[PDB]
């Protein structure tokens, strides 16, 4: 049996919503604002209070195409059917984090950011951690405590850390001031799965702790972020074009960036 | 069970096992493509429907879903068994006993998964890139897999046309040997040699429409066969045989199309290819062909089926084919009749017991 | 598939000079009186007979390759052969209105088969009646120094028999003319429908 | 709220009409599978 | 019946369709040319023939017209079927029911028209430059069409000597 390299397979996938979409595109509606009504007076006119002003964003449903050339020991049409899924399930998880706008879904990294507290619907909010290469020296955890108290408590009701692995090291390389790991405290305990009582998804296309980069998420992903999608892969077993190598095609479709803005909060390791 | 752990964890837990690549080429290469693999499975898998089978659970078998029948149903389960050496049977249960729906998965598209104590976990219905991961770690267990006898590999059956593999390519060689050669062959019935006063020279296109037209008319043809052909000085004419003329691969085709007749077991008296006389008179070939490689078969799938079925129910049952009003077993079915028919010395409810009568 | 050459040599690539050396330099009578415009129309001759007996070209001239249907399905195996550089596959139709192509062809260069061989399977088709045309520019080098120096000598060696026995009169050597071609002729073994 | 609303569309893609009137009609045609096809005329008829 | 106007269409009605050209010189090469090709269909259509029939109808078969009889209209019938794959017989009509002439047609010079529902409306007995133009328009359809099976074709038979050709 032919073997492979064992790439990461959390994708996002599972924990944002999954919405099987059979058009071009998929128009999430959201309204922008509140109501806006106000306690009436006894004598006063009491007309037009306010209406939200809805706002649709388009899920365009790009497509994912990887074409190999094929060019009886180990059966290629199954192996290859099992390499070209799992790169389809780990190409479309870049860009469901960090995905620009041409071609491509644009993730949730790529959306504007502004510093909360000054927090506008366009935009995604973030909270600093303190000096601009790492957690706060005095007083490290502090960033990653008020990153999750500074969302809003409907959305964390079932929300989730998205973190590469690196950086879950560097979490897990926090300790007090005897040194005893606050985060799964002995060096026999292992991935403990349940930072701050919330799941932890392990992403391996965040990027890593830098000058600025924003390399801890926190969301409920369900309301967040929409993946829009169609869920069969495109086998062409295609017998032409080059007698010498098959030349498979094998295409899925794909779309997705935020529906809620509300719901991710991101950790600037900076000031 | 105790040693199931050990074979487990090598091949990989949770991960799906693929067995052999190339079982969908032959398909195409050997029961699409030639007609002794096509004819012998045919053979095979419209006679197991053929037979009844004795207990409820059979009003599942006689229809099992919309637009596959009872004998339908069979000959895509045996068709699969022969072809890959794997049945499959998906159960959808709307209601919790009897499940009134069967499919049969084909075997090209599916895998299993070891999962933890060695006996399967998973099993993967994998078409496009699109996987469906099927469970077995409940009481029903949603899918039969009938093995064919495999002894080196844990999880497969071997498919017996893997092992008439080379006898399938000798015979689809073979044939197409005979048909390439009907369609890349230049043989002349002969040649008009014009050499010349010199060893080389051409002669003009006023002498070769002459040349042409006396040939053309009074030579080729039936009606002109044997003009006496007056050659002048120079021209000569040295007529071409072609020296093998029949039988190109005829006998290693005619003993590769027994040899892939024998590993599907079909006696070469059925199948309609030629050779010397085994069997005599068709009652043996037959009442041979529904003994060796059909009813051991159709004991083996029933017996299968009398035990998954019987997990949606609560009292197991019994599954087996009929060996009875199976026309094919007539001359033993005549042997033993006569033969307790004749025993007039025991009595007449001592012989209803023995052919299998209720007594009077 | 007329295939004329667009131009010929210009006669002054030719190594007239080096072939009055081939003929007596070194030993001899002297240098001699030899007509030299005879001696370049030998060396044509010479040349012409080793360019159709080996299908070579030897001094890279412009060729017009206008033939109407391809023989395979994108092969095309081009029949001068040391070629380099397609000049254009332009594409005539039955009028002629003379429609060039730019791409979906890539010359694959080679001594053996020189082909056409188009990207994936097709190859531009054939307007009715509008023969398809191909420009190529095929040879080993634009000067005289850059041949294999064994053809080059094949060439001398029959454009002196040329020159020294004027009708064809009667006269074995290791590596004669022919021994020189037979590396450089085309071996072919199809005579079939592809 | 002008989001919220989206058009109807034609059950089918239709077309501009033309014509189908082809002298296929009034001619006669043959069901044939060749690469050409001869009539056979005579152009002049025997002296009498 | 709900397909057969799409099929009329293409091949055009109201217009003859004629099928095989060379089914005329089968018959010189193949059934007055070669004895085995003889001797099959006259074993064929002399045996047909002789087999009695359960039905009043059968006193039309009996004495289907001048010169022709029972026997020697099922020669003539099957004799058409083996060789072209279509049999053809006209029924005159002067009195309203079971008219008491039947006459075999000769299949070579027989041609169908699809009409509109893709189901004949005319047959063309055309000898010569003239023709006759049969009617199907109607209830009693007065010729039956006795089709060889074939799967290309949607109007003719098969005519056995075409596979042995």
């Amino acid at each position: 049996t032919i073997r492979g390299v064992l790439r990461s397979t959390a994708s996002l996938r599972q924990i944002a919503s999954v919405v099987n979409v059979e058009a071009t595109s998929f128009d999430v509606l959201v309204d922008k604002t509140d109501m806006g009504s106000g306690w009436a007076s006894e004598t006063a006119a009491l007309s037009e209070t306010a209406t939200p002003q809805i706002d649709r964003i388009t899920i365009p449903l790009h497509e994912l195409a990887a074409m190999p050339k094929a060019s009886s020991a180990f059966d290629i049409e199954t192996w290859l059917a099992n390499r070209i899924a799992d790169k389809f399930a780990r190409a479309e998880a870049a860009a469901f984090i960090s995905g620009d706008g041409v071609d491509k879904p644009t993730g949730f990294l790529t959306k504007t950011k502004v510093a909360n507290g000054a927090w506008a619907w366009g935009s995604l909010g973030y909270v600093a951690t303190g000096a601009a290469g790492d957690f706060a020296a005095v007083n490290a955890s502090d960033a990653v405590v008020d990153l999750v108290y500074a969302l809003g408590a409907e959305y964390r009701a079932n929300a989730s850390f998205v973190m590469n692995s690196k950086t879950a090291g560097a979490v897990r390389k926090m300790k007090d001031a005897d040194g005893r790991f606050l985060w799964a405290d002995s060096l026999a305990a292992g991935e403990p799965a349940r930072l701050m009582g919330y799941p932890v998804l392990i992403a391996e296309d965040m990027p890593d702790i830098a000058a600025n980069a924003y390399a801890i998420a926190f969301g409920d992903f369900g309301n967040g972020y929409t993946i829009a999608e169609r869920p069969d892969l495109r086998v062409l077993r295609d017998p032409f074009s080059a007698k010498p190598h098959v030349l498979f095609y094998a295409s899925k479709r794909v779309g997705g960036d935020v529906s809620d803005f509300a719901a991710i909060k991101l950790l600037k390791f900076a000031a | 069970s105790v040693t199931g752990r050990i074979v487990a964890m090598a091949s990989g837990a949770g991960r799906p096992v693929w067995g052999p690549r190339d079982t969908v080429s032959l398909m195409r290469t050997g029961f699409a493509g030639n007609p002794v693999g096509f004819r012998s499975v045919k053979l095979i898998a419209e006679a197991t429907a053929a037979v009844p089978l004795i207990c409820p659970v059979l009003d599942l078998l006689r229809r099992p879903n919309a637009g596959q029948g009872r004998a339908e149903l069979f000959e895509a389960l045996i068709g699969q068994i022969l072809l890959s050496g794997n049945g499959y049977l998906e159960a959808v249960c709307p209601e919790p006993g009897v499940p009134r729906e069967l499919h049969v998965l084909r075997s090209d598209r599916m895998a299993v998964v070891p999962g933890a104590d060695g006996w399967p976990v998973g099993y993967d219905y994998t078409v496009g890139g699109r996987k469906h991961r099927f469970d077995m770690t409940g009481h029903p267990d949603p899918i039969c897999h009938i093995k064919s006898f495999h002894p080196t590999d844990d999880h497969y059956g071997l498919s017996p046309m893997q092992a008439a593999a080379v006898a399938l390519d000798v015979h689809n060689a073979a044939s197409a040997w005979s048909k390439a050669l009907l369609d890349n062959a230049a043989r002349p019935s002969g040649a008009i040699i014009y050499k010349g006063a010199d060893g080389q020279g051409v002669l003009a296109p006023e002498q070769y429409e002459r040349l042409i037209f006396e040939m053309e008319t009074h030579h080729q043809g039936a009606r002109n066969a044997g003009r006496p052909m007056l050659l002048e000085g120079g021209l000569d004419w040295k007529p071409m045989g072609f020296s093998p003329s029949d039988m190109e691969f005829h006998e290693t085709k005619a003993a590769a199309a027994r040899e892939i007749a024998l590993a599907f077991g079909v006696p070469p008296m059925l199948i309609g290819i030629p050779g010397d006389a085994t069997y005599a008179n068709y009652a043996e070939a037959n009442r041979a062909f529904y003994r060796l490689t059909v009813l051991p078969l159709l004991t083996r799938v029933s017996a299968a089926l009398a035990w998954w079925l019987s997990g949606y129910l609560g009292a197991q049952i019994e599954l087996k084919p009929d060996l009875d009003q199976v026309p094919a077993l007539a001359v033993e079915r005549d042997q033993l009749w006569a033969r307790i028919g004749a025993a007039g010395f025991l009595s007449n409810s001592e012989k209803r017991v023995l052919l299998g009568l209720p007594p009077t | 598939m007329m295939l004329n050459e667009v131009t010929a040599v210009p006669g002054t690539a030719l190594p007239v000079a080096e072939f009055r050396d081939h003929l007596r330099l070194g030993t001899g009578f002297a240098d001699l009186g030899a007509e030299d415009a005879a001696l370049l129309s030998y060396l044509r001759a010479a040349i012409a007979a080793i360019e159709g007996r080996t299908a070579k070209a030897l001094i890279s001239r412009g060729f017009r390759l206008a033939l109407t249907a391809w023989r395979w399905g994108d092969m095309q195996t081009l029949p001068i052969a040391p070629v380099a550089t397609v000049t254009a596959l332009r594409l005539v139709d039955a009028a002629g209105v003379e429609t060039p192509v730019a791409a979906g062809w890539r010359l694959v260069p080679d001594m053996a088969r020189p082909r056409i061989e188009a990207l994936g399977a097709m190859l531009p088709m054939i307007p009715t009646g509008g023969r398809v045309e191909i420009d190529f520019t095929a040879g080993f080098g634009a000067s005289w120094s850059a041949l294999p120096v064994d053809l080059a000598q094949a060439v001398f060696l029959l454009a002196a028999q040329y020159y020294e026995l004027r009708h064809d009169g009667a006269a074995a050597m290791p590596f004669g003319v022919m021994a020189l071609i037979e590396r450089w002729r085309t071996v072919r073994v199809l005579g079939g429908r592809p | 709220g002008g989001y919220l609303v989206d058009p109807q569309t034609s059950e089918t893609i239709r077309g501009v009409l033309r014509s189908t009137a082809s002298l296929r009609q009034i001619a006669s045609v043959v069901n044939v599978e060749a690469t050409s096809f001869d009539v056979l005329v005579d152009k002049t008829d025997m002296g009498s």
